[PDB]
């Protein structure tokens, strides 16, 4: 199923949430959707969920989503909510928010940020897009 | 031909005309023997391929492509058919091509000299200018999806990418770029090279690894190349270590190339300088395949005397 990268925070892909039994056993009570094309499991409410509408491109920006997204996290853990970041396939868009979360929250610079996700979630590889993206957040930060 | 009939072939059902006989599993593809060729074939399923918007684009071109293209260095197309008898029973396709006896993969793993590297490489080299000609660049060109007969000729089984093995992807694609036909070079020389050296040029599990074997290996781009990235991937690539990388001699000794050869210390120069045209980042400064099929090392094979509604219609053409 998913991977555990943090306590409350999961990575994962579309099979992932919308795999009913999976998500019952891990205690998924939040989602965040990054892609404009996965829909919302049908047990999800509303305001428990979050699409970041990004495609996994070159051209897209994912930038602008980030603070959005970081405080969706936090504020899922402020509840003492556990929630899951997906997108497709949780390659490419949904390990690029998870790492900016990490990024934020541990005072970690790219690298180390992406060996951290990586080293739970081998399958990982953000485009060069994302990651540039992800470097010019490093340093607002 | 309306002859069906069903065969368990591991976790798959294969359902064929009653002419191919005696399936063996090698999409999922069996193995079969044509009755009325009188030799070996191969049956590869598609299963409900029209599953999603994706499935459907790829299997259609793939499909019109193999119907329309044909060359000695591309897999023969022998046969296209459905076993459902409407529209609306429309569910699998099966395509019905000749058989190798192999794949590029097992084949870089045995004893090849020279004559035999150099006659896989130009009948990939061919098989791709004509690809190229017909207006396709194939953009993932790799050992698994390359055939060869026990004889040694090789063909190519698909036609790639539209409009998890990354290993043979040129920088371009990494990089966001635009590409040329000569991207198809850059698999070509990781082929090579995997062949000579005998295991994976640029191994990686990521595209960052990817890039890293690519400059550990052959040296940070120079500055003029960097500034033709879009901003971020030029501000990503910018930001990772430098390397000075190695020359060619040094990446391809003549110890790596089979021992006792007739000349070998002039073919693996050969070797050496076609493969330091290929691998070569800036996609401007690599060799073109007509380059590449004149080259000394190849150009020996040279003769100057010879020469949904939509999938299931185009399947029942
Ligand atoms: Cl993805």
């Amino acid at each position: 199923g998913p991977t555990r990268i943090l306590p409350n925070l999961y990575l994962g892909c579309q099979r992932d949430v919308l795999n009913k039994e999976l998500m019952q056993q891990n205690g998924i009570g939040y989602v965040l959707n990054a892609s404009n094309t996965c829909p919302k499991p049908d047990f999800i409410p509303e305001s428990h969920f979050l699409r970041v509408p990004v495609n996994d491109s070159f051209c897209e920006k994912i930038l602008p989503w980030l603070d959005k997204s970081v405080d969706f996290i936090e504020k899922a853990k402020a509840s003492n909510g556990c929630v899951l970041v997906h997108c497709l396939a949780g390659i490419s868009r949904s390990a690029t928010i998870a790492i900016a979360y990490i990024m934020k929250r541990m005072d970690m610079s790219l690298d180390e940020a992406y060996r951290f996700v990586k080293e739970k979630r081998p399958t990982i590889s953000p485009n060069f897009n994302f990651l540039g993206q992800l470097l010019d957040y490093e340093k607002k930060i | 031909d309306n002859n069906f009939y069903s065969v368990e072939i591991g976790d798959s059902t294969f359902t064929v005309l009653k002419r191919y006989q005696n399936l063996k599993p090698i999409g999922i593809v069996c193995a079969a023997y044509d009755a009325i060729l009188e030799r070996n074939v191969a049956i590869k399923k598609l299963s409900r391929p029209f599953q999603n918007q994706t499935h459907a684009k790829r299997a259609y071109r793939e499909l019109v492509l193999m119907k329309c293209v044909n060359h000695k260095n591309i897999i023969g197309l022998l046969n296209v058919f459905t076993p459902q008898k409407s529209l609306e029973e429309f569910q699998d396709v099966y395509i019905v091509m000749e058989l190798m006896d192999a794949n590029l993969c097992q084949v870089i793993q045995m004893e090849l000299d020279h004559e035999r590297m150099s006659y896989l490489l130009y009948q990939m080299l061919c098989g791709i200018k004509h690809l190229h000609s017909a207006g396709i660049i194939h953009r993932d060109l790799k050992p698994s999806n390359i055939v060869v007969k026990s004889d040694c000729t090789l063909k190519i089984l698909d036609f790639g990418l539209a409009r998890v093995t990354r290993y043979y992807r040129a920088p371009e694609v990494i990089l966001g770029m635009g590409y040329k036909e000569n991207v198809d070079i850059w698999s070509v020389g990781c082929i090579m090279g995997e062949m000579i050296k005998g295991g994976v040029l640029f191994p990686g599990t990521d595209h960052i690894d990817q890039w890293n074997k690519v400059i550990e290996q052959l040296g940070t781009p120079c500055p003029e190349f960097m500034k033709k990235l879009q901003p971020t991937v030029r501000t990503y690539v910018e930001n990772r270590p430098k390397y000075a990388g190695y020359s060619f001699e040094k990446l391809f000794p003549d110890v790596l190339f089979p021992a006792d050869s007739e000349h070998n210390k002039l073919k693996a120069s050969q070797a050496r300088d076609l493969l330091s045209k290929m691998l070569v980042i800036d996609a401007s400064k690599r060799i073109s395949v007509d380059e590449a099929l004149q080259h000394p090392y190849i150009n020996v094979w040279y003769d100057p005397s010879e020469a949904k509604e939509l999938i299931y219609k185009e399947v029942m053409d």
